């Protein structure tokens, strides 16, 4: 049995109704499903069991209601421990047991764009051989963004990396390094090294660049 | 009061088998209705929740379809305790483990059909390297941006600070990165005025325990 959930990101303040589905992809019972919480560096948590059942020491802010092939759980007023992530999972009469996907719940607020920087790898990491440059996108909201390295207007691919913060405890926003690594070798055989940012924020890509070797 | 307690190498070197061992607490192997089950459930970096397996109390064991060669399940009942066994662990098998109680009881017992109770978990990170301390860079900068790049270091974790942990403000410290070289490396950002730069000395210390590497790196803007 497939669990697909939806939305992949739920976006709400404090004290509004969250509302999270779980889409079977055929029917089955309400006994055998169960849903869970869990924090970033934390076990998950069991929320619900047989579909409407709280478990034990669970609020009564969560409830479950659904059955056929489409199950919800709401959370009637978010409290800012019930920003996290939400599993559902098929616990039927055997084995194999499956997860959902997993909803991320996060604190909505006005987007906000990134500003970008670009950093050419220091002449110490260059006396190394090894040559890394980083794109830095500060502070932005939504989470989602497209970051393009392009070398000598060469869009790269796969020899880049990306991590991302947690959403920030006092604006809310997060922020997000990507990472392009080559040879020493390869970084001096190229002129222009620019990353391109795409971002719900900006009303046009915006490139940050420089010219190796240029001071 | 019902309690796993999780023990076992986290830290693989590759084509390695991972092994790990439950004990369980408060309870019985069957159960007092023959309703437990004992179950393993990984994590990997960024990605929801996999099972893994289960040995139930007839001593049932059933395995997830992508691992059922490569993963044994076993039970030692005189110590109430179960084991996972995965071989020939990749780059794939990087994840947290967990053990879990579930049950299917047929006064009803609470958490029915759910898994009630959790272990802490084991990160299991499939690396090749030994111990070794990062190479600290520096990233040089109305609002100017300057940062430190922490590369190559084995294993986790890593502390950075800014002017030894006064600074937090605008400070952001990116979740490492495995490298294809099975070494971390991850960069700290902090963001502060232009007009501070001639003024405020920006230092990242970084402390890697498992090397016991202090490094003190001025960040100076380039001229």
């Amino acid at each position: 049995i497939v669990l697909t959930q939806s939305p992949g990101t739920l976006s709400l303040s404090p004290g509004e109704k969250a509302t999270l589905s779980c889409r079977a992809s055929q029917t089955i019972a309400s006994t055998y499903l169960a849903w869970y919480q869990q924090k970033p560096g934390q076990p998950p948590r069991l929320l619900l069991h047989k579909g409407y059942n709280r478990a034990t020491g669970i609020p009564d802010r969560f409830s479950g209601s659904g059955s056929g092939t489409v199950y919800t759980l709401t959370i009637s007023g978010l409290e800012p421990d019930d920003f996290a992530f939400y599993y559902c999972q098929h616990l039927g009469t055997s084995p194999p047991y499956t997860f959902g996907q997993g909803t991320k719940v996060e604190i909505k607020r006005t987007v906000a764009a990134p500003s970008v920087f670009i950093f050419p790898p220091s002449d110490e990491q260059l006396k190394s051989g090894t040559a890394s440059v980083v794109c830095l996108l500060n502070n932005f909201y939504p989470r989602e963004a497209k970051v393009q390295w392009k070398v000598d207007n060469a869009l790269q691919s796969g020899n880049s990396q990306e991590s991302v913060t947690e959403q920030d405890s006092k604006d809310s926003t997060y922020s997000l390094s990507s990472t392009l690594t080559l040879s020493k070798a390869d970084y001096e055989k190229h002129k222009v090294y620019a990353c391109e940012v795409t971002h719900q924020g900006l009303s046009s890509p915006v490139t940050k660049s420089f010219n190796r070797g240029e001071c | 009061q019902v309690q796993l307690k999780q023990w076992g190498a986290g830290l693989l070197k590759p084509s390695e088998t991972l092994s790990l061992t439950c004990a369980i607490y408060g309870e019985s192997f069957t159960g007092s209705w023959n309703d437990q089950l004992w179950n393993w459930i990984r994590q990997p970096p960024g990605k929801g929740l996999e099972w893994i397996g289960e040995i139930n109390h007839n001593g049932d064991i059933n395995y997830a379809s992508s691992l059922k060669s490569r993963a044994t399940v076993s039970a030692d009942r005189s110590k109430n305790q179960f084991s996972l066994r995965l071989r020939s662990v990749s780059d794939a098998d990087t994840a947290t483990y967990y053990c879990a109680r579930g049950r299917r009881a047929i006064v009803e017992p609470p958490a029915n059909y759910g898994f009630d109770v959790w272990s802490q978990g084991t990160p299991v990170i499939v690396s090749s390297a030994s111990t070794k301390g990062p190479s600290v860079f520096p990233l040089a900068p109305g609002t100017a941006a300057l940062g430190c790049l922490v590369k190559d270091y084995f294993p986790e974790p890593v502390t950075v600070s800014w002017n030894s942990g006064a600074l937090t403000s605008g400070v952001h410290t990116f979740p490492a990165v495995l490298q294809s070289s099975g070494l971390y490396s991850l960069s700290s950002v902090v963001t502060v005025p232009s007009s501070s730069l001639g003024t405020q000395t920006y230092i990242c210390n970084v402390n890697h325990k498992p090397s016991n590497t202090k490094v003190d790196k001025r960040v100076e803007p380039k001229s």
